[PDB]
């Protein structure tokens, strides 16, 4: 049951079928050996994913699969804070929920519609088996319910242990099994010292059981528009990516420009960073704090461009005080915060990380 | 008591100098001038800097991680003044050093120290 | 019997245990209450002191605020605000002076006005409650000025802003009793009458002299806004009763505190707020001890609680501290409140009994002033 | 020692609360912050201003009539704080009276409270 | 024998039956001399700070400055004039904050500058004497900022200005040893040396790492600028000597101020300025007790005196109080102060017996800085 | 010998024979009857005297020579304030020097030189054998030391306890044999610690032996000109009274406009008051000191007038310090002062006080 169901999901996970040309599958963009993250090139490099019609590009970066199923659903806490949800835009309520939009998306794996997505699973045999041993007979011939189906596979799949496995360095010295080396662990001190730990840390105090370094709120820090990116995905050069705003039923004008904040387990191999994949290395991703808290020209400028970061493409609502913390990070410290972000890979990625450091 | 003694930690009492989550602090607890063991009084500006310090619990065995952090805008409380320094760092490890007025980030640039309270944010290791 | 500290450690090792997460934040105040009550510090002439918000109930610390030099205290009695008249200098005792009023938020403790007194007009000394003072709607507050002269400035709370100084006769305190009214009292032995419109002399009259050259009122009577009493204690304890609750000075019976026999054995009122007042109960409240006629301001072990009608001792208390200072929350079933100057701790009794229930220490340098809301 | 007792003048020691012409001073004797019995210290500005009184002299019999003046624009001293009251009335006969700060006259303005000297104006009567 | 209260009564008595008149007036304080010794009191992190200034001989109080927020004091080496870098806000310890220099006459204590700096650049910490500090020449005062980022504010003493932010390394403490050098002390274990002008980046160098990343260096190192000595001890009374007299590091053999049986015993440097160093004489204070390692804050009742040169012990003095911080005078046979900030109490013992002498007490709320000139 | 060389000052002091036309002596404008000032009206009332010849007005008011004997010679003190000497700008260093220069003014006495008055001397047997008996034969046929021995005798005759009574009842209470009114103990009070005892004390501290309520400075208080006075003066519109400044061998400019503090002694009864009579009552004069101190409308009211007290003659080196003590007198402290000033009335002009 718990069993089969995930394992119906693996199936559908990496089944091409499910797009309208049949060249994508969940693992396509989502590839188990880049931590659930497209390793493939598109107009805009690895900032933006390729739909199934090998052309469309979307405006917002992959994220990783990996540790997604420990983000609650989406909700609003008694502080007026929203928190949770799936998408970047927190626009999907949990995995479920969002399972069936790639499938539906023409620009990305782009079927017409349910129908067209049950028709699919209806001609393999072992869906036909696999699908009504769990959902009943003629699950398959129910449009409807074969979508929703393959939906709740598709989420019991990534909340196998396989998606979130805690096995990463910090695990095990977490558990004592390992001690960190005297740069990670300077650089775990930092990061929880410092303003990191206001935004990602699962709690505001106390420790937390499984810990994916992110409170799962939703912040603009005053990322600039990724320009090729946005160019690849059509949007339009008048085009504003307002965030959480977007999700429909958030009206706030207050949320516009703020993005779901991300764990940072496997930060270290699934670059390139923000929702927009704005900056392609993992320091610059740090560096971009300092905008809001030094005194030096150089951190108002983009290391990977050599120009000044850009404007924000929403200028408002910024996260300023947790932002501006009066303390600039100096190079030791953000070579300490790399070291520590590393070893926040599972085990399985740890053979990544060498072609980046 | 002997002020060069090893220091005790004790979970009973948030207000003395032995509270076990007060084992580098440097200041006065917060609890004593109308903010909590992890909450600023009225009126002051909670910092976002802190230094930190692993304190032992003396109730369940395990250490943690307290990131102290500053309640600044106003002059000194005065009541329950304190100052321990288990594995405190001089000023050159200043996540460790507790001598600095950690009231970065405080609303109004409030710099002044007030109080500070004694937030656990980890496990110690 | 378990503390407010210990109690705490375990709200905080359950919290802890049960996984319990909550945000670092900044508290409000519990909503201002009868119980509340407040502890200037003027720190022996310090150049900055501080004001202690405690709740009288649970013997707590629940805020602070900081003042400047001899800083004059106010508390509106229905508990909306908390405001002062205060004195910073540029160079922390010295160059340019600035006398200001800041009003206060009672729960969050902000400030929400911050109205300049133009040419530093405050009459710097030791605290006296009564040297500023707000008028009953809250809408005005009084300071005094005693350089060059004598006179009395408006300061406007609603408009946020100074209105203009009242020349006045040779007299001192003032004991608003109305929007545009309050006494004085002069070196003659009368109380005077202004009334003050929006311009021009305000109109002065004097009371009939109610005491001689040789009888010495404290500098630190009670009086009640809500129930016009203006309660004068003289040095050995004969307690003036003025009404003003007419517009106009009642005199009413002249009382005595101690006992003939008692002032004769050198019981006398000393300390700094010698005298308390408890509106309802309609009882005063006096700080005496055995002391030579010029040890007037020093503290005192013991209170003798009288009715304000008859004049009857209804209680006396052994303090068992040195009590510099005393008050009465205004609430049925009142706290007593002693305070230490010494000691830097508010003892907080019973006051019909005069037990010690708990008390607070660590109160600033050297606190005097306390003060209540008058709120139901 | 006993604060309630009669006062007990001494002639002996400027620095201690029972030294004569300390009958009615209020604050800190500026001998203690680098004056002298009857001058200001360094930095502070010494006013005309003064509250009097009649001080008995224990070592001629004599009652001397002191006009204390305070030396101001520096924060209070802290040190030998004394507060005597021999004669003193309330505030509304000023001349007697020893809560106000009597800096008026001081040069600059200044008005906050240092400490106090002890100079002779006359013979009391 | 005699106090100094008993020698002034005795004189006043003797002007007053002679008819000896004096007018009063203010005091000028005695020339600076070598026995004169300022103790600042950071009073727990108050808002405003004393410092006295004392002659250590008689010792008596011979004047006080008036400070803001956690100040700096520095005191030209020659007398000629004292300084700190202070902070205030506009409402006591809200609102706008002015960081600035005052510069002081020695004598009228008078403020012969009041340099603003812009920006509210400085470091606020507990004490450190080495995080401000004066240029050889007593024309510039260098002081330390911390936030957003370590970097060291020019001061112009002599045109009265302030000049600008230098950017350094990851490192603490300025060590001037030229008009334009000072040293500082670096997270990775080496010294960073800074050499500024004008106008462009420093030139800075680093030395050899000399510590191991597990040896800890105390927050108050003595530094004879006149010397070019700085004697940093560590946690465990290993003392580095840093000879910069040169303009560049030499690296002294370190000693070890406690035996090996006394480290056995659990003897380590405890307070806040653990240490002084006499130039004259060549020889190391230090403050040093039984404790727990992590109890190297506190009060100690001990100090070992011990030869610079060689490392032997000339002296273990049992103190008899407890004391946070030592320094002594520069001159010929040196009084060694032994400042507890508990008693607020300035011991004043012979260095070379370690008899106490004297004592200046009621040296504020939290005095923790001896400041002495070195003037020969 | 002291007391015949007062004896003969005695009979100098009232001898008219020492002005040019005999009609003028001291005791004129320094009229015994009242407390040894000029009782007699002139072109500006009692602000000013009238000389010898019938017309010339002087341009200052004539001191009481009561307690003069008490004031020191003229000399710069140590913290560098001039201190004593005679006349209201102190141009005379003493009681000696001061006694000849009535006899020699022509607005005044109007002898033409020394030899005139030794002539007048040696018309009168009586100064024959008195100035013999004291100075030596001949004395009085050099006009020099007749003249030096005339001003010797006068001094030493101002120098008698005649002069310096010191019997006020401010005298009596200081030496316990009478109390003070509750008013006069008050204005004492008020006096000793208000700004006052800063010039009108002989010592800065302790107990003077013979107080006369004077420290013998000189302060420039800022005084208008006496507009009837100055115009009776005949010194003119453009006139400048520099006080101390005009004493020979004072350069400094720091000293003009600085007039020497009088003794408050017999204050009640020598109107009008300050070195130019210009207010009349002595209510007025303490008043005056309010113009520094009130902020109130009244108080730049010379209440004599009617109108602003004016401008000073000499709008520099006010002592701004010690006039400008932040405190205003009420009513009732300017009353309490009259009443303190009238017990400085020697016990026989007691009788004068209405
Ligand atoms: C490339 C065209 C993709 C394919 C095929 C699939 N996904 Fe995807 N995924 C893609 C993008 C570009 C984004 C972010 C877009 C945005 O609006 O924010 C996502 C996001 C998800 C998420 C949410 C994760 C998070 O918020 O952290 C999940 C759970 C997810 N993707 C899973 C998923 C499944 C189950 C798919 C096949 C049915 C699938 N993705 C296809 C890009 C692409
Ligand atoms: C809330 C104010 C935050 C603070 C403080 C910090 N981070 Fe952050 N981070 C935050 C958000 C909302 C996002 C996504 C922003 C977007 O719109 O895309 C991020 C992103 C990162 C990343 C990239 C992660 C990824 O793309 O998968 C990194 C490496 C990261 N953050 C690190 C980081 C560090 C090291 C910080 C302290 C210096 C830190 N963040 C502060 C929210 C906030
Ligand atoms: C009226 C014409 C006078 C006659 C005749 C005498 N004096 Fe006089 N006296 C007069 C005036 C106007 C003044 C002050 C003038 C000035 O320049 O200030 C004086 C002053 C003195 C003083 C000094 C008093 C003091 O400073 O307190 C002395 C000692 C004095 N006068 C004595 C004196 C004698 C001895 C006379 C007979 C020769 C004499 N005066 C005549 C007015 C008149
Ligand atoms: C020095 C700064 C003084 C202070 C303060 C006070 N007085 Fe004074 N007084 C002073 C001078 C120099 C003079 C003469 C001024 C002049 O130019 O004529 C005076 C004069 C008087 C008088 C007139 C007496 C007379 O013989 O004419 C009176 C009555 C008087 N002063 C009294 C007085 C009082 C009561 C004061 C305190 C309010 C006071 N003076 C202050 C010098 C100074
Ligand atoms: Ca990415
Ligand atoms: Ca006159
Ligand atoms: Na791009
Ligand atoms: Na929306
Ligand atoms: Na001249």
């Amino acid at each position: 049951a718990d069993d089969a169901l995930a394992a119906l999901g693996a199936q559908l996970f990496v089944d091409p079928a499910l797009s309208r040309n049949a060249t994508q599958s969940c693992a396509t963009c989502h590839d188990p050996a880049r931590a659930f993250t497209d390793p493939r090139e598109g107009k805009a490099g690895l900032a933006v994913s390729v739909g199934d019609d090998g052309q469309s590009h979307g405006d917002r970066n992959t994220p990783t699969l990996g540790y997604a199923a420990l983000v609650p659903a989406f909700h609003r806490d008694a502080n007026g804070k929203y928190k949770g949800g799936q998408f970047w835009d927190g626009r999907a309520d949990d995995l479920k929920q969002q399972a069936g939009q790639p499938m539906l998306n023409p620009v990305e794996m782009a079927m017409p519609d349910r129908a067209a997505v049950a028709a699919r699973l209806r001609d393999d045999p072992a869906y036909r088996t696999g699908f009504e041993a769990l959902f009943g007979k003629g699950v398959l011939d129910d449009p409807e319910r074969a979508f929703d189906a393959a939906a709740e596979a598709l989420a019991a799949y990534q909340a196998t242990g396989e998606f979130s496995p805690f096995d990463s360095k910090y695990d095990r010295v977490m558990r004592g099994e390992e001690k960190f080396t005297p740069l990670e662990e300077f650089g775990y001190t930092v990061f929880i010292t410092w303003n990191c730990r206001l935004c990602h840390m699962q709690r505001k105090q106390g420790v937390a059981e499984r810990e994916t370094f992110t409170n799962f709120e939703y912040h603009n820090i005053g990322l600039p528009v990724n320009e090729t990116a946005r160019e690849a995905s059509g949007l339009g050069a008048d085009h504003v990516d307002h965030g959480l705003l977007a999700r429909p039923g958030i009206e706030d004008p207050a949320q516009s420009g703020r993005f779901k904040v991300p764990s940072l387990r496997n930060v270290a191999v699934t670059g390139p960073y923000m929702h927009n994949g704005v900056f392609t290395d993992l320091r610059t991703a740090i560096l971009f704090y300092n905008k809001y808290t030094s005194r030096r020209p150089e951190a108002k400028i983009n290391p990977e461009t050599g120009a000044p970061w850009g404007e924000p493409e929403v200028a408002r609502n910024l996260s300023l005080a947790e932002l501006q913390s009066g303390l600039m990070l100096d190079d030791g410290r953000v070579d300490a915060l790399v070291a520590f972000l590393e070893t926040l890979t599972d085990r399985r990625y740890e053979p990544l990380l060498e072609e980046s450091r | 008591t002997d002020p060069r003694a090893k220091w005790v930690p004790q979970d009973n009492d948030i207000q003395a100098c032995d509270y076990w989550r007060h084992c580098s602090i440097d200041g006065n607890i917060c609890d004593c001038s109308g903010g909590s063991l992890t909450n600023c009084p009225p009126g002051t500006k909670l910092a976002t800097a802190s230094w930190v310090a692993s304190c032992y619990n003396p109730t369940d065995g395990q250490s943690y991680l307290i990131a102290y952090r500053d309640c600044c805008g106003y002059n000194v409380s005065g009541r329950c003044p304190c100052l321990n320094t288990e594995g405190e760092l001089p000023v050159y490890r200043p996540e460790f050093a507790n001598d600095i007025i950690w009231c970065f980030g405080a609303e109004d640039d409030a710099m002044t120290y007030h109080c500070t309270i004694s937030p656990i944010v980890g496990k110690a290791s | 019997q378990e503390t407010q500290g210990q109690a705490a450690a375990r709200a905080a090792a359950a919290d802890l245990a049960a996984g319990q997460d909550d945000e670092p934040r900044i508290l409000e105040a519990p909503a201002p209450d009868a119980r509340r009550v407040y502890v200037n510090d003027p720190a022996h002439f310090a150049a900055v002191t501080q004001q202690f918000v405690i709740d009288g109930e649970a013997g707590r610390v629940i805020g602070m605020i900081d003042g400047g030099f001899l800083p004059n205290p106010v508390v509106a009695d229905d508990g909306s605000f908390i405001a002062h008249a205060s004195t910073v200098f540029s160079r922390i005792a010295r160059g340019e002076r600035t006398d200001y009023v800041e009003v206060f938020d009672p729960v969050t403790l902000l400030p929400t006005a911050d109205i300049e007194l133009p040419d530093a007009p405050r009459f710097l000394v030791g605290t006296y409650p009564w040297m500023t003072s707000l008028t009953p709607d809250g809408k005005t507050l009084l300071f005094y000025q005693f350089s060059p002269a004598p006179a009395v400035g408006v300061v406007d709370l609603e408009g946020k802003a100074f209105k203009r100084m009242l020349d006045v006769p040779d007299c001192y305190h003032i004991f608003p009793t109305a929007p545009d009214t309050f006494f004085m009292h002069c070196r003659d032995g009368s109380l005077a009458k202004v009334a003050f419109g929006t311009e021009g002399t305000p109109e002065i009259t004097h009371t009939e002299v109610f005491h001689p050259e040789d009888e010495f009122l404290i500098n630190h009577p009670a009086y009640s806004q809500k129930a016009g009493r203006l309660v004068w204690p003289t040095y050995t304890g004969k307690i003036h009763q003025i009404d003003l609750s007419s517009g106009d000075a009642k005199f009413l019976p002249a009382v005595e505190a101690l006992t003939e026999a008692e002032r004769a054995d050198g019981w006398r009122p000393g300390g700094w707020q010698q005298v308390a007042y408890h509106r309802a109960l309609d009882r005063i409240y006096l700080l005496v001890d055995q002391r030579d006629e010029w040890r007037h301001k020093t503290a005192s072990r013991f209170v003798v609680v009288l009715d304000a009608k008859t004049g009857e001792r209804l209680a006396k208390f052994e303090m068992g501290h040195e009590i510099d200072s005393i008050n009465v929350s205004q609430d049925e079933k009142p706290l007593l409140y002693a305070l230490s100057t010494g000691d830097k701790t508010l003892y907080i009794h019973d006051a019909e009994s005069g037990e010690e229930l708990r008390s607070v220490n660590q109160l600033g340098h050297g606190p005097q002033v306390i003060t209540t809301a008058d709120m139901g």
